[PDB]
């Protein structure tokens, strides 16, 4: 088992992973993943920043699912304040929440293939991704790292015309997923490198805290979006894609199926989004509209205090978890009465998944390790935080 | 104003009593937040016993460990507040069991109860310095290989004490005491006026 | 031994200092009248036993403890200092 | 069974602080006063211990303030004087506690302002 | 007082562990200087080990000592199971940094706050 | 040179920075550009300067042009108005 | 010229009129090569061969304790005094109070604005002085 | 002046604005390193394309290192470089007389114009570097020409420090690498079979630190320091020692210099940086002069560093996989010669 220190060789990437390994020839005896190559301090930095100026950190925690992460902090800060977002904002967050899930799955399925060696699916779907980014940009201003979902709702209403385009795209994206399929779902070769690789039992998946497709792929039925509804994911109707014979191929099929189910949720959101405001009306939590702060004294005072000092969340602590595309993303946000948080442990679906690499890739070849890092959608930002 | 259902604050409250009764040797306080979240508090010795009862009890199956974290209240004699958040896919409820550990009074490890904790416990040692007995392999996970000091402790400087640059003379990366070119501006933000009785 | 200054660091309301303070009350004036230039410093320490610090010539300072000493012993010790 | 130690918990050896900043840094435990500008007293409640201030030289390229002292911006907040003193002792930093000074009671009554002879 | 023992009931038992670690490091110094192609002398390195093991000679409390070796053992593991490359090891020697004088006159001549 | 008379002394070395390079400055200086705009002769004691453009301008403020001698100047635009 | 610091720039001690010793804290590091007053004199001594025994502030303070009590105990007025023996020596002293009226130097407020060095060097104080004049 | 504020590392200020014309050099690289570490303002006049001076950028901090385009023949370029510097350090030198620059130019002609302007500018101090044992009559045109310069510059710039280093020992140096690279040559010629040319190497850093310390010390004015080393050596042990660490056979065979000066002439004809130089050859067999002079290292504040100590790093690249892991302890030391 000559340690090879593989992974600083940019072989599965997804970030920078020094997967020190001991391999008797081409068989892996033990995988000890090393982490922290991307630790940056996100958890300590937040303690020194106000709630609204810590929102941009969450987009960077796992930036392939830029927004879905923001929703988790939002929800958490809203709970602590016992404020809820307005009805239109909720639908928006579910609209962009799902668009983001697609974006993550297009990343996970196509990047999985690039490591496997199939390169054309990535270019096919990165063009669709591109088109989605443009939604982000025309809603937030940034292609990724938007900062659109803030603790009290969305920042600004959708541009006048976005919904129509999030339709044209959705109306077609399916065929794009269909194509990838005709290239990989039944490839006589995709199956081999993926089938029966990294099988994880159901009991073991719950035990190692997998909590994601990784659980769903093993047949455990748990979607925090159906079990513990957040926002208005309760008002929509979608089917969790549960899997059997959990293995790299089965979970994949699950990720392609949630891409499909998210188009079902996006359709609805476009069909039923309400007229209304996109941010709470409590100037206490949400910043006042710029026409108001420039004509009304109470609004300037509320604008000045909110931007300079902060929300001033009531003292308490909460663990709120959503179903980020990777898995359960949760923020444990302890908070003193101050405007700046006290602690904000980010639970990363990924710290648990990597740990499982050892119990998944046993008696496996070097190529198998590459396939399994792909089937965990490891974004080193969330793991390293 | 958020919608609150008291069904949960009642269900969870009752469970709290149930846990407390079943594990009275360790449960010190059991509270339900106004946010409908239970937070049994246990003596550090009850780490193994309280978790195991929750992982393997028919009326309370709490199979997966959502997270293991340690807030650091420097004022508190026992500095760290290890918090374990658990989920029950069977009863669709989460509970949090939180204990207290000082810097040199280690806590037991639950890698036995949940193997998810193998990594998070290493994370708590690296950042806060709490030690976990009976851990299979406790070693720094997130910090650099030669890092000295536990970073998330409230008493550790944000910028830290060492930074890295490449030195030609020695043709190798080299630590030097941190010298920052614009110190972190420490805006004082607390207002001198309170908000409510709380 | 050139004497430049004498510091009597008595400690008020302290049991031991009783003697020192008594000296101040009864004989301080006299000592000063006799040595009308020398600076005799009456200072008030705390949680410390009294000390008759003396500064001799060329920056040398010498110490004589006055803890629990009678009024005349304080007078005798002071007289021994300015020989 | 427990073991006995009379040694003041000093854990200076585990904290991981460079030697220079443990032996040359004096921290002051004080309850913050109120900027006279505002009359609110919610920032004069909890004790804080703050490390001694150090060099802040101007930066040549942009004129930004630059500091070589890591423990400068760090101010830890402790609820009671006893707990803050404990932090200094086990971390090995020197301490000089300042007693809280609270406004003395002041007698006020609107009638006085209309006094026959004030 | 009345503390719970971490791993060593008394400074005596604890010291036993320190002895073991010293030996460990002593036996390892040579290997590292060769597997990392470090430009140092085994003797030189071995003195460094001594330096560190004594930098913390003053600790009297058993619990503090026990953690110190746990931590010490962890460092060794990172250097014998090599995950710490030269840059990491040489840092111990503080080779690039300019030494600061501790003489008062020296400091006066250079820094506002000594 | 710059808006604030920022001119590196003849001996300062940051002038090396400008060696072989342009020290960026703007010809259009505000202190002067506002002066050009004439005083607005309003006929009401108190007038408001919304900043021009309403929401696209500056916070609305009312100016008292009562002082006959001087002219009101919006703390924001610098625009001056006289009665 | 051996430049020193100002009370905004050193952890020195001062005492007001009823002997309450108080501690200035360093708000800003002293400017230029300028140094804390106590060190310049400790250093000059080391360059002279009589070298003051104190090398760190805490030591200079311990020094203050041996020469005087108030200096080390802060915020603490010294209760007892010995007025009676003071009078006895006053009675021994014989002097003539000249008929010249005793006059405070600060007769009106322009007198007040500029007195010490920092005050004299004040542009704000100078503006205040001309406003009065 | 610039009051020195800071703790001492990068992002701190020391107040030394210094033009350094030949920084790209082996010695230079080191000079900019310390100057940058200390926090000094360093102006690096350069002629080679920007690609080659990138190695100097990370050294020093932002806005602390400024690079200026400069041509030796063009007097104006030197003029603007020293416009705002208060310290000028001259390291201009070469071993091969190039088509468009003669030993005079690189050593005496150019280094004069430079200090000349520096004075016009009003730079507080100028440090001029000339090779050790440089007689106005020494055999090698190089050494003699260098001697010629140290005189002239004194008239253009009085009280201008003149450090005079021996051949330098350091990674990327010639003294040590040259001999080690004789491997390609099956036999390693050594005049007088490498005898009677005792040599005292000096670590590059020591030289650099010394030079830097000069910039920040009033004691050195008109001083002609000589950084030498911690131990002398007959060229024989040096050559073998090198081959020793390189772990390559040592075959000392004597070669009559009269013929060897000719070999230097041969490579000298090379268009691309002749590897050996007629002027080199002589220099190599030019015995190191004795140490009776304004002391350099130690005198200027740095204790010399023995050759054997860091030799391992300089000669490692020349070993083969088989010996890469080998360490200094395994190898033997060379012997000094107080002679
Ligand atoms: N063993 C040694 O290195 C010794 C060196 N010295 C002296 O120390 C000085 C530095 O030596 P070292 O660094 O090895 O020399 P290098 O060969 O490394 O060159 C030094 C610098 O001089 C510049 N230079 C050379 N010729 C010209 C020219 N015609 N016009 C403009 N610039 C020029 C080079 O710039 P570019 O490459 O861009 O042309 C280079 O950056 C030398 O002057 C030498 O006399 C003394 C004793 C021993
Ligand atoms: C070359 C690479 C350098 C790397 C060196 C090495 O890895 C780093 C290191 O020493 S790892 C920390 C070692 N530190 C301890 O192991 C604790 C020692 N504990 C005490 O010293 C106690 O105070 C005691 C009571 C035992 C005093 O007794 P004694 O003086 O030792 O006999
Ligand atoms: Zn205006």
């Amino acid at each position: 088992n000559m340690t090879l220190n593989f992974g600083p060789q940019h072989p599965a990437a997804h970030g920078v992973l020094r997967l020190v390994l001991e391999l008797s020839g081409e068989m892996v005896r033990k995988c000890d993943p090393h982490i922290g190559l991307l630790h940056r301090g996100t958890e300590k930095l937040i303690e020194y920043k106000t709630y609204l100026q810590a929102l941009p950190y969450f987009d960077r925690l796992d930036y392939v699912s830029m927004m879905c992460n923001e929703q988790a902090y939002s929800i958490a800060v809203e709970k602590l304040l016992n404020i809820q977002p307005p009805p239109r904002a909720q639908w928006i967050r579910v609209l962009f929440g799902e668009i983001t899930r697609i974006l993550n799955h297009i990343m996970a399925v196509t990047t999985h293939a690039l490591d496997i060696g199939a390169m054309t699916p990535f270019f096919w779907m990165f063009e669709e991704r591109e088109k989605m980014f443009e939604f982000y940009e025309r809603v937030s201003g940034a292609r990724m790292h938007a900062a659109y979902i803030r603790p009290g709702g969305v920042h600004q209403d959708l541009p006048l015309g976005l919904l129509d385009d999030i339709y044209e795209f959705s109306k077609n994206f399916s065929l794009r997923i269909d194509e990838v399929e005709e290239m990989l779902t039944n490839n006589r070769i995709w199956r081999n490198r993926t089938v029966d690789i990294g099988v994880v039992t159901a009991e073991d998946a719950l035990n190692y805290g997998f909590s994601g497709v990784m659980l769903r792929g093993s047949g455990i039925q748990w979607d925090l979006r159906k079990t513990q509804p957040y926002d208005v994911y309760d008002q929509v109707e979608f089917d969790v894609p549960i899997g059997s014979r959990g293995d790299c191929y089965d979970r994949y099929l699950c990720r392609v199926e949630e891409m499909r189910q998210s188009l079902r949720i996006i359709e609805q959101c476009l069909n039923k989004m309400p007229p209304g405001e996109i941010k709470v009306d409590d100037a206490k939590v949400s910043p006042p509209k710029r026409a108001e702060m420039k004509t009304s004294m109470e609004s300037l005072i509320h604008h000045f205090k909110l931007y300079t000092e902060g929300y001033q969340v009531p003292p308490g602590a909460t663990y709120t978890a959503i179903e980020a595309p990777k898995g359960e993303f949760g923020v444990y946000l302890v908070s003193d009465g101050s405007s700046r948080p006290y602690r904000c442990k980010i639970k990363a679906p990924g710290f648990a998944h990597l740990a499982g690499l050892d119990k998944m890739s046993k008696g496996h070849m070097l190529a198998d390790v590459v396939a399994i890092i792909g089937t965990q959608d490891i974004v080193f930002g969330e793991i390293d935080r | 104003v958020r919608p609150r259902s008291d069904v949960t604050h009642k269900q969870l409250s009752a469970f709290g009593e149930y846990v407390a009764e079943i594990l009275p040797k360790y449960v010190q306080q059991v509270q339900v937040s106004c946010l409908d979240e239970l937070e049994i508090c246990i003596h550090p010795d009850g780490v193994i016993p309280t978790l195991t009862f929750l992982r393997d009890h028919t009326n309370a199956q709490f199979k997966s460990l959502a997270d293991l974290t340690a807030v650091d209240v420097p004022t508190r004699q026992n500095r760290f507040e290890i918090v374990y958040n658990l989920l029950s896919l069977r009863f669709n409820s989460r509970i949090r069991v939180k204990t207290y550990a000082d810097e040199l009074t280690p806590i037991d490890s639950i890698v036995s109860v949940h193997i998810a904790a193998n990594w998070y416990e290493r994370e708590v040692w690296d950042m806060f310095g709490v030690f976990f007995f009976n851990h299979p392999d406790l070693r720094r996970i997130l910090t650099d290989y030669g890092f000295e000091g536990h970073p998330f402790r409230k008493d550790f400087p944000l910028t830290g004490y060492v930074e890295l640059r490449y030195d030609d003379e020695v043709k190798r990366v080299v630590a030097e005491p941190v010298e920052l070119a614009q110190e972190f501006r420490k805006f004082d933000l607390n207002s001198p006026w309170e908000a409510f009785p709380a | 031994l050139g004497l430049r200054e004498i510091r009597v660091h008595l400690c008020q309301r302290s049991p031991g200092s009783q003697g020192v303070r008594d000296f101040i009350v009864q004989r301080y004036v006299e000592l000063k009248k006799a040595h009308p230039n020398l600076p005799i410093l009456i200072r008030e320490c705390s949680e410390v036993q009294p000390k008759l610090w003396a500064r001799y010539a060329f920056g040398q300072e010498k110490t004589v403890s006055l803890n629990n000493l009678s009024a005349d012993e304080v007078t005798r010790a002071m007289q021994n200092v300015l020989s | 069974q427990l073991i006995t130690v009379d040694e003041k918990l000093d854990i200076t050896t585990l904290t991981g602080v460079p030697e220079e900043h443990i032996k040359t840094r004096k921290v002051r435990i004080f309850v913050p006063a109120r900027n006279n500008m505002q009359s609110g007293v919610n920032n004069t409640k909890k004790w804080k211990m703050e490390f001694d201030t150090r060099e802040r030289w101007e930066n040549p390229l942009m004129g930004w303030a630059s500091t070589a002292d890591p423990l400068s911006n760090m101010v830890l907040t402790f609820s009671a004087k006893e707990d803050a003193i404990a932090f200094a002792e086990k971390n090995g930093w020197s301490y000089d506690v300042e007693e809280k000074k609270v406004p003395k009671p002041k007698s006020k009554s609107y009638g006085a302002n209309f006094s026959w002879n004030k | 007082t009345s503390v719970k023992p971490i791993f060593s009931r008394d400074l005596n038992e604890a010291k036993r562990r320190v002895r073991e670690l010293y030996r460990a490091w002593y036996r390892e110094v040579p290997n590292t200087v060769h597997l990392m192609q470090l430009d140092i002398t085994v003797k030189q390195g071995r003195d460094k080990v001594r330096e560190m093991f004594m930098k913390n000679a003053h600790v009297t409390d058993p619990r503090v000592v026990d953690l110190l070796v746990i931590k010490g053992k962890m460092e060794l593991q990172e250097t014998i199971k090599v995950w710490k490359q030269r840059t990491h090891v040489m840092r111990f020697f503080h080779e690039t940094e300019t030494p600061r004088p501790k003489d008062f006159l020296s400091k006066f001549y250079m820094g506002h706050d000594p | 040179i710059t808006h604030t008379g920022q001119v590196y002394d003849e001996k300062d070395y940051r002038r090396v920075r400008f060696v072989d390079r342009q020290k960026e400055v703007n010809e259009n200086f505000a202190i002067d550009l506002i002066a050009q705009q004439p005083v607005n002769e309003v006929e009401h004691r108190i007038i408001a300067c919304d900043g021009g453009g309403g929401a696209l301008g500056h916070p609305k403020v009312y100016i008292n042009l009562d002082k006959e001698t001087k002219t009101g100047t919006c703390g924001y635009c610098g625009l001056q108005f006289k009665q | 010229i051996l430049p020193g610091a100002a009370y905004t720039e050193k952890s020195a001690t001062y005492v007001n009129t009823e002997g309450r010793a108080q501690q200035t804290k360093v708000a800003v590091t002293p400017p230029g090569l300028a140094r804390e007053d106590w060190k310049i004199i400790r250093a000059l001594s080391e360059i002279a061969g009589i070298t003051l025994p104190y090398d760190t502030l805490d030591q200079v303070r311990n020094r203050l304790e041996e020469v005087s009590p108030n200096l080390v105990r802060y915020d603490d007025i010294e209760e007892t005094n010995y007025f009676q023996q003071a009078s006895e020596l006053a009675k021994l002293v014989n002097q003539e109070v000249l008929a010249d009226p005793l006059v405070p130097p600060q007769l009106t407020i322009k007198d007040f604005y500029m007195t010490d060095s920092i005050s004299r060097a004040s542009q704000t104080m100078a503006k205040c002085v001309k406003a009065v004049t | 002046a610039v009051i020195p504020h800071g703790k001492g590392g990068r992002s701190s200020v020391s107040g030394v604005v210094a033009t350094v014309f030949g920084a790209t050099g082996f010695l230079g690289r080191y000079v900019v390193n310390h100057l940058g570490r200390m926090g000094s303002q360093v102006i690096i006049p350069y002629r080679c394309d920007v690609y080659d001076i990138m190695h100097l950028r990370l050294m020093g901090d932002l806005g602390q290192l400024t690079f200026l385009e400069w041509d030796a023949r063009d007097k104006d370029s030197i003029r603007k470089a020293v416009q705002h510097s208060n310290v000028v350090i001259n390291l201009i030198g070469r071993e091969w007389e190039t088509r468009n620059f003669d030993f005079e130019d690189v050593f005496v002609n150019i280094p004069r114009a430079i200090a000349q302007a520096s004075k016009e500018a009003g730079v507080e101090r100028f440090i001029h570097v000339s090779h050790l044992n440089a007689s106005m009559k020494s055999s090698s045109k190089s050494l003699r020409s260098k001697a010629v310069g140290e005189k002239e510059v004194r008239s253009v710039f009085p009280e201008a420090i003149i450090i005079r280093p021996s051949d330098i020992f350091g990674r990327e140096d010639r003294f040590l690498n040259h001999f080690a690279n004789y491997r390609w040559f099956l036999a390693v010629p050594l005049v007088s079979l490498g005898f009677k040319t005792v040599k005292q190497p000096v670590y590059v850093a020591d030289v650099s630190k010394g030079i830097v310390n000069a910039t920040k010390d009033p004691d050195a004015v008109g001083k002609t320091f000589a950084f030498t080393g911690p131990n002398r050596y007959l060229l024989f042990h040096l050559v073998k020692y090198i081959f020793g660490m390189t772990h390559r056979t040592f075959i000392p065979y004597p070669l009559p210099l009269f013929v060897y000066s000719w070999i230097g002439k041969l490579f000298g004809l090379s268009p691309f940086e002749p590897w050996t130089t007629k002027d080199k050859v002589e220099r190599i067999h030019i015995s190191d002069v004795m140490p009776t002079d304004l002391p350099g290292l130690e005198d200027l504040g740095v204790q010399p560093t023995p050759l054997e100590l860091k030799s391992i790093e300089v000669l490692r690249r020349h070993r083969t996989y088989r010996w890469l892991s080998s360490e200094i302890e395994e190898t033997k030391p060379a012997k000094t010669v107080n002679y």
